[PDB]
């Protein structure tokens, strides 16, 4: 998945 | 949803508190500018701002109600617009200059250092000039920034109805602020329109900045971060 | 003159000024379709110039300002027109009565399907809002006067008059105050999407140009070169 | 420019 996708969770 | 339940005043309060910090650039005054180094500054700065932008979007009422894929799409669509409206906003009290950061305040002539950049500086400056002439208020600015986040990607989509409900709430909020500020009824709708028409100019600048950024990538002028590369590829 | 018109007279004037609906020379490759789109657009552009001259306040502007506004807005104006007349053809773009294309015929040209999809989504939105002809004409004039305005008080005064006219139409339609403001905002936010679509269309048209093959009119080339 | 001429005519 995208980096953006991971930042949205953290 | 709790967003739909917020009053106008609570909406404004939420947005003002969610505001990201003003960040410093890694500008080095020991060295002269090159095209590469100035582009390096803007992209390094944009990258660090993006991380804060993500925390911010999570605090925009209604945004957390969307799926991760919807949140990703909206941010992929609006990120540069959101960065640029912020730039224009903080440049307001610096006629003729763009306050990228407190330690990086550039005039159009410095923009010439990067090919094709001056055209973009001029648009940004004209928009700042416009904010100044309209005497845009911080409460109006935060509403407009949140509208961009929710609106720009919205027609590239149920919960789409949800998003439009939230957008309607922000409209009620803008009107509430103008009324509270004492504008007559006619003035309220006239200003609402002047403010939203600016979003068309912000969209224009974003599209031009996206193409410029892509140009710098493909000419190997500067290395973009992985996050930046991903945000950009969403537009190509 | 513009600043003196009533709401109803503004509407009457804009309705009166509307351009004809033109037919294409249609009777299917990447080149033939593009030739059709650019042929149609070139002919539409000539009628757009007459229409602009009839948008109240526009003939007050210098020739230089009239040119700049049209150079900035021409594809936005063609596209909102396209979206408007496609409104009642879900999943289809009515470029002309004899040229009704679906999203799949957009795949006939590289990069074109994405633009078609944006055009179609906007048509769907107009349909969702039950956009009215009177509102459409107001929005089209706002595009003309707004898109290049930052690059003058008279333009902004005319723009406010058109806002007044939009609100007039909504009040006349029974909408509450709160509903009027919400709908005005909904309408103007679409202008953001229309700007986006013009920007993308311009880059596309530009790629088609450098690639030769499809011939563009001198006029189209010139409008095109104003964006570079 | 062609746009010039069209505006005048
Ligand atoms: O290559 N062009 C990209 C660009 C531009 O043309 C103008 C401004 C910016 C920019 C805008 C707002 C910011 O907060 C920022 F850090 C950079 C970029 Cl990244
Ligand atoms: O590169 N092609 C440009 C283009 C496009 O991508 C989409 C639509 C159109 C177009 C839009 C509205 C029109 O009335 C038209 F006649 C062509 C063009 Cl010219």
């Amino acid at each position: 998945h995208k980096i953006l996708h991971r930042l949205l969770q953290d | 949803s709790l967003a739909l339940s917020l009053t106008a005043d609570q909406m404004v309060s939420a947005l003002l508190d969610a505001e990201p910090p003003i960040l410093y650039s890694e500008y080095d005054p020991t060295r002269p500018f090159s095209e590469a180094s100035m582009m390096g500054l803007l992209t390094n700065l944009a990258d660090r701002e993006l991380v804060h932008m993500i925390n911010w979007a999570k605090r925009v009422p209604g945004f957390v109600d969307l799926t991760l894929h919807d949140q990703v799409h909206l941010l992929e669509c609006a990120w540069l617009e959101i960065l640029m409206i912020g730039l224009v906003w903080r440049s307001m009290e610096h006629p003729g200059k763009l306050l990228f950061a407190p330690n990086l305040l550039l005039d159009r002539n410095q923009g010439k250092c990067v090919e094709g950049m001056v055209e973009i500086f001029d648009m940004l400056l004209a928009t700042s000039s416009r904010f100044r002439m309209m005497n845009l208020q911080g409460e109006e600015f935060v509403c407009l920034k949140s509208i961009i986040l929710l609106n720009s990607g919205v027609y590239t989509f149920e919960e789409k109805d949800h998003i439009h409900r939230v957008l309607d709430k922000i409209t009620d909020t803008l009107i509430h602020l103008m009324a509270k500020a004492g504008l007559t009824l006619q003035q309220q709708h006239q200003r609402l329109a002047q403010l939203l028409l600016i979003l068309s100019h912000i969209r224009h600048m974003s599209n031009k900045g996206m193409e410029h950024l892509y140009s710098m990538k493909c000419k190997n002028v500067v290395p973009l971060s992985d996050l930046l590369l991903e945000m950009l590829d969403a537009h190509r």
